[PDB]
């Protein structure tokens, strides 16, 4: 019985999870009363991953909700699927972080992470075997960064032999939603790079462009954007909740996708994504999905994989398939696009298939790629950071809550000392 | 080109081994070190830039304790006074000759007593009213990637060895927050400090000898030299610092043959991860001192991180690999030689 | 009566196991509940066969199998599938977590906590046996369980049982196709240990069986449910002389003796030539000559390595069905006339023959056809010396940067183990080269 503890901190995490618990339920036939009104019988078999049994054959999810304010917690209750969450797990406080990383890590997050670990130890010690922890948070809002990273540290000190897969929304290149995204993102990188195993970088601009070019959506709300992140989060845990011809899990994918322990930042992706009208004009096959997933337009990381080399790609297929087709296709990609792959790593691609696909698709797919192009996302922040730090602009709010310039220098150094490690495998040379 | 120099030493048979007529499994072609099985099917050959045959006392090319110092550590004692950092590493397993080579016996001293007599003698022959020399030191340990000081007594409790923190000062570099930095005038102080530290070190009894080093130990000497090129105003302006680290690493310990669970296993994992990173670093350094551009993953172990400024740059690194010449312990020797070969490559 | 214990490991061995018992239960008349409605015909005799199935006094037949997976996904499908009433409930799910494609998890870290449950279950199985001759381990070169747990279990069975045959059926890693980045490492780590214990490792390659299913069965979208059946037919051809009557009966120690000259070169390939469908069941007469010529075609091998880039050392043609030995004599005469099939100077005979009167069975839902005769060719070949070289080249690059190694160190492996494993492989290519040299 492999079991995941889901933590979600901040408005981004609380409003992605609020869609993830709506999707996994649909996939398992659970209703907002926690009952079971499904049709198949493989759902209940491996439901212990995300859910816990209760008295009247009711299933309560292992949610640990720690947004630093009270508005996000109230929206989840006054909401569709909110009457299944454990009431003693709606942990919160008042007057949140202030878009400050420090308030959520030293001042106001230190007064509340003990109350959260009280739930973590209470939902982890009720497990026959635990696989890891699943955080959904934001980089660029303080609370998610701070109160997420401190929590990551505490769990990797208490539970060091477990996975800590993170789903983090990164700041976007063109336009920002906070003037302190650079600082908070760097400071969170310094505490994630050292305390993670597989981090999944998400960006909202790539999601807007997905909604625009593929889905032909011109009024996409954040529910539409989280509907795609839920899909990937789900697909990572399909070969732990449903049978398959070739199974994987968090640790197998980690072993295959992390050559060195710091290159655990991945471009995610999902297929078949299509417009509602252009679904009667194409066939649902593995070549179509390979052509959709290996396209720069279906990235969700705001980085062009043609500006770099794929170090290690993965593919978690869902549906009734033929593994020859997957092998042939993931060989054709690596033979044609050899320059976009790395030479000292012969098979750059991993495959995995499940027999139980989503509610309305004959087959689905999911994609995780480690690429040097992610350095761009970092190379930008360090350019922002070093500007704002060269003039000490917004720092009298970070120092007031007990910090030093050294914590900024360290993190900026670490970021560039990750850019270097991604750029040591980004030059076009030959053997 | 000699950014890194790795040397291997073959300690002679123990008296019990001599009584047992234990077969010899390591031979010389002067420079090469060949390892022949007791079956003599496959023979493995290793080549390093410096080899110390100390198996007999009659072989032409016998390396005693004075041919070790004069060949590896004294050039680092003289790269210090030029102001440039130095490192010395010691790898080996139990019974290999690590303590005999680094510290030594009372009749036969090693590197530390010779370094910390020659240095203080060169200071008694170079110090004037113009130039002055100051030595400080520390002595700390790595245990499961947690720094721990050893020159402080405990707080009289069941378990308390305080974990400290590594921090990157922007100009100087990595350092430890809480490190005792005591002054030293002669070896009579270093001896007492080391005798106090090595008993607080971490040492367990697994299915091997019942005293196994489960920690890396770093031991530093910061030499600051002040000079007065006199000009009316402020004097003793010049200040050159040189760090001389003398690190004593632990053994690899594969866990299959030495069935372990719990803490012993967690120590083995750390000791092996650290050495993997260290060998990767030493490889990648010589790989850039031989006309290339690469990245050194310093930030994967607390040892490679804190010795970042003493390993690379204008620094100079030396490493001694100790191996036994008996067939009772032969995979330890093969792994030891293979590690040093990776370093040399 | 003879007995042979089958030991299935990992997703590949357990899934391959599902096809072998699906085939044997039909060759013997057993239903998935374990019952046997063929005894009403005779009311006695030995239509049940103790080489595979033990019998109770109630009229139920239980296979001599052990399914250890260190994960529950695949052994739960048997516990819930069509064969839940056949297997004794001790199918070792164990498996809090899997080996994460890591030798270091399946060998020591997570391989312990379950192996003593396997050896205890295996000890119970050979005490019910009178004439135990051999083990049949079905695993996979490339995984973590199939790489490490097999190694551990073989190291333990060589201690406990000792003078007992131990035949491996392994999915050799393919040159081009791969489903993991850590297959070269795990393969070269499994061989290091298994080479001193195992006695004959029959290799298969999925990239070859795919092309076979394409060119001969006319399947353009094949899956593993179809290849596992071909492998079931192979093991049925090996395990036939212990169950059915014949002319030249071949025990299991004969493979150990007529195919392994030296105790390191024991990695033979495998074939099954009549891989035709019901469409092309006609338009073909299916004689011994056509079959024996097919088995030595470079295409119809179940592994991808040209026999013309090397020389044959030993061959073993297990025939089944309507075969008269004059036909086999003529067939083998035809190959020695051909120059493409080149043989070592130190083996002028070079062939073995085995014939059996029970033809192969056709599963419903199957792609193969009904045939009055069939053949399995198991050949040792120097061709594999390239395949080994390819794997070694894959190992030489990644280990030159210590990629993926902290995942192994983190679960109890030393760096020198990787180097020690490579050395053993350099010393196996030299052996093949040493075998290819002509006498003087
Ligand atoms: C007949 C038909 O094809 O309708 C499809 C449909 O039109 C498409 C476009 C669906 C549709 O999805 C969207 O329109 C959409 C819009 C914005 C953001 C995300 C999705 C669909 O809504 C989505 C929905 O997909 C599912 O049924 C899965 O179960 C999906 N559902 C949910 O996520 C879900 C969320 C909340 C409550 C219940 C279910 C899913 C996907 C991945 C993992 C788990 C579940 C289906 C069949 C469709 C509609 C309904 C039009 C697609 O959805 C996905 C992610 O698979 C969008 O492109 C795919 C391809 C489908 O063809
Ligand atoms: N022929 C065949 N090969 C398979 C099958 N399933 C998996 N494989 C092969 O097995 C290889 C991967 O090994 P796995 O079996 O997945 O690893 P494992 O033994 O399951 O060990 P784990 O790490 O615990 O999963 C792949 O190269 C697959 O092609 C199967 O049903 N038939
Ligand atoms: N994808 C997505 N991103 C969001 C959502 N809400 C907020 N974000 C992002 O998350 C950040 C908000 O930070 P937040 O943690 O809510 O600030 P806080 O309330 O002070 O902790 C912004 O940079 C947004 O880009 C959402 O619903 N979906
Ligand atoms: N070159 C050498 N000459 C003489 N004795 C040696 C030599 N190398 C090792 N020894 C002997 O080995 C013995 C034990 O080894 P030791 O120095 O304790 O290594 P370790 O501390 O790693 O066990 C010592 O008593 C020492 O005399
Ligand atoms: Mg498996």
């Amino acid at each position: 019985m492999r079991e995941i503890v889901h933590i979600q901190a901040g408005q981004c995490g609380n409003q992605i999870g609020a869609k993830f618990w709506e999707v996994i339920s649909d996939e398992h036939g659970i209703d907002p009363t926690g009952s079971y009104h499904g049709d198949s019988d493989l759902q209940l078999e491996r439901i212990n991953v995300y859910y816990n049994e209760a008295t009247g054959n009711k299933y309560v999810p292992r949610a640990i909700l720690v947004d630093l304010e009270p508005g996000t917690m109230d929206s989840v209750r006054s909401g569709p699927f909110g009457q299944i969450f454990r009431p003693d797990n709606f942990v919160f406080g008042q007057s949140g972080a202030g878009n400050n990383w420090a308030k959520g890590h030293y001042t106001e997050g230190a007064e509340l992470v003990d109350s959260v670990l009280d739930v973590v130890r209470k939902e982890s010690e009720s497990c026959d075997c635990l696989q890891g922890f699943q955080l959904t948070h934001s980089l660029g809002g303080g609370t998610g960064s701070g109160m997420g990273t401190l929590l990551i540290s505490k769990i990797r000190e208490e539970y060091p032999d477990r996975i800590m897969n993170t789903f983090s929304v990164m700041p976007s290149p063109k336009v920002s939603d906070t003037v302190v995204e650079p600082y908070n993102a760097t400071l969170s990188v310094h505490q994630l790079v050292e305390n993670t195993d597989e981090t999944y970088c998400i960006d909202n601009e790539a999601l807007y462009d997905i909604c625009f070019r593929t889905l032909k959506l011109t009024t996409p709300t954040y529910g539409d954007l989280n509907h795609l992140v839920s899909a990937t989060m789900s697909g990572v845990t399909t070969c732990l909740r449903f049978p398959g011809q070739l199974n994987a899990d968090l640790r197998k994918l980690a072993v295959n996708m992390v050559p060195f322990p710091r290159l655990h930042f991945f471009m995610p992706g999902f297929a078949p994504l299509t417009s509602r009208g252009s679904q009667q004009y194409r066939a649902l096959t593995v070549p179509e999905l390979t052509q959709q997933m290996f396209d720069s337009k279906n990235m969700m990381a705001a980085c062009d994989p043609r500006h770099g080399r794929y170090l290690t790609v993965a593919a978690i297929f869902r549906g009734r398939m033929s593994m020859k087709e997957v092998d042939e296709q993931m060989l054709n990609v690596q033979n044609k696009n050899s320059s976009y792959f790395v030479e000292w790593i012969p098979n750059n691609v991993k495959t995995a298939v499940c027999d139980i696909p989503p509610r309305g698709l004959k087959m689905s797919a999911t994609f995780i790629g480690n690429s040097t192009a992610i350095q761009e996302l970092f190379k930008r922040i360090s350019e922002q950071f070093t500007a704002m730090f060269r003039r000490k602009a917004f720092l009298h709010w970070y120092t007031g809550e007990g910090m030093d310039e050294m914590e900024f220098t360290e993190a900026e150094s670490n970021m560039n000392d990750l850019v270097s490690e991604y750029q040591q495998y980004q030059d076009a040379t030959a053997d | 080109n000699s950014q890194v120099t790795v040397a291997v030493r073959v300690r002679p048979f123990s008296k019990r081994e001599k009584t047992e007529k234990a077969s010899q499994v390591v031979f010389t072609n002067g420079e090469e070190i060949t390892v022949e099985h007791p079956d003599m099917k496959q023979v493995y050959s290793f080549i390093y830039d410096v080899s110390f045959w100390s198996f007999d006392e009659c072989h032409p090319g016998y390396a005693s304790q004075t041919t070790v110092y004069e060949t590896l550590a004294a050039p680092l004692l003289d790269r210090a006074f030029e102001g440039y950092n130095t490192c010395l590493f010691a790898y080996g397993q139990t019974g290999s000759g690590k303590s005999y080579t680094m510290m030594g016996l009372n009749e036969e001293p090693g590197i530390i007593p010779r370094f910390c007599e020659d240095l203080f003698a060169q200071i008694a022959k170079k110090q004037t009213s113009e130039v002055s020399y100051h030595l400080e030191m520390s002595f700390f340990e790595v245990y499961n990637e947690k720094i721990h000081d050893l020159l402080v007594c405990k707080g009289e409790n069941g378990q308390r060895k305080q974990p400290l923190r590594a921090r990157e000062h922007p100009v100087s570099g990595p350092y430890v927050e809480g490190l005792s930095m005591n002054v030293v005038s002669s070896y009579s102080d270093i001896q007492s400090w080391l005798e106090l530290g090595n008993k607080q070190r971490a040492t367990a009894a697994t299915g091997m000898n019942d005293k196994s080093s489960r920690s890396h130990s770093v031991f530093t000497l910061v030499m600051t030299q002040t000079k007065t090129e006199v000009v009316e105003g402020e004097e003793h302006d010049h200040r050159i610092t040189s760090r001389i680290n003398l690190v004593d690493l632990a053994g690899s310990e594969r866990c299959s043959t030495a069935h372990s669970s719990g803490q012993r296993l967690k120590e083995g994992v750390s000791i092996n991860k650290s050495l993997l990173t260290l060998g990767k670093v030493i490889s990648a350094l010589s790989e850039q001192a031989n006309g290339k551009r690469v990245f050194i993953p310093y930030r994967e172990s607390t040892l490679t991180w804190l010795l970042k400024e003493s390993l690379g740059g204008n620094s100079k690194t030396a490493m001694i690999a100790t191996v036994s010449p008996a067939a009772s312990n032969i995979e330890e020797t093969l792994s030891t030689l293979r590690y040093a070969t990776q370093a040399r490559l | 009566m003879r007995e042979c214990i089958s030991i299935h490991v990992g997703q590949a061995g357990v899934q391959i196991g599902n096809a072998c018992w699906e085939l044997y239960c039909l060759e013997h008349g057993i239903q998935p509940d374990g019952q046997m409605p063929s005894d009403k015909t005779i009311g006695g005799g030995d239509d049940s066969f103790n080489t595979f199935f033990s019998e109770t006094g109630a009229g139920k037949h239980v296979p001599r199998a052990v399914f250890v997976d260190l994960e529950p996904t695949v052994i739960d499908e048997v516990r819930t599938g069509t064969y839940r009433q056949l297997f004794h409930p001790e199918q070792l799910i164990t498996g809090k977590e899997d080996a994460a494609n890591n030798y270091a998890r399946g060998h020591y870290t997570i391989g312990k906590e379950i192996i003593d449950l396997v050896l205890d279950r295996i000890r119970k199985l050979a005490d019910q046996c009178t004439g135990l001759q051999g083990f049949l381990v079905f695993h996979s070169f490339g995984g973590g369980t199939g790489s490490g747990f097999t190694s551990l279990l073989m190291e333990r069975l060589s201690v406990d049982y000792g003078k007992k045959s131990k035949l491996e059926f392994s999915i050799y890693p393919a040159p081009q196709v791969s489903t993991a980045v850590v297959e070269p490492y795990n393969s070269i780590l499994t061989t290091h240990t298994t080479l001193e214990h195992s006695d004959c490792a029959f290799m298969v390659d999925n990239e070859a069986i795919y092309d076979i299913c394409r060119r001969n069965l006319d399947i353009e979208r094949p899956t593993y449910t179809n290849l596992n059946r071909l492998i079931s037919q192979i093991v049925s051809s090996i395990t036939a002389s212990l169950r059915f009557d014949g002319a030249l009966n071949v025990d299991l120690t004969e493979f150990q003796t007529n195919l392994v000259p030296y105790p390191r070169i024991h990695f033979p390939l495998a074939t099954y030539a009549p891989v035709i469908s019901a469409e092309k069941a006609y338009h073909e007469q299916l004689s011994v000559a056509e079959i024996t010529n097919a088995c030595f075609e470079p295409a119809n091998q179940m592994v991808k390595c040209d026999p013309r880039h090397g020389k044959y050392m030993a061959c073993c043609l297990l025939y089944r069905g309507d075969v008269v030995p004059k036909d086999v004599n003529a067939a083998i005469a035809t190959i020695k006339t051909k120059r493409s099939i080149q043989f070592v100077d130190w083996c002028p005979t070079g062939f073995k023959v085995g014939i059996n009167y029970q033809p192969p069975t056709v599963v419903p839902g199957g792609d193969l056809a009904k045939v009055q005769r069939a053949v399995c060719m198991l050949s040792n070949t120097t061709a594999i010396a390239e395949a080994w070289a390819r794997l070694d080249h894959k190992f030489d690059l990644m280990y030159a940067k210590r990629a993926f190694v902290h995942w192994y160190v983190g679960e109890g492996m030393e760096e020198g183990e990787f180097s020690e494993a490579r050395e053993d492989m350099a010393a196996l290519e030299k052996d093949y080269e040493e075998v290819g040299v002509d006498s003087v």
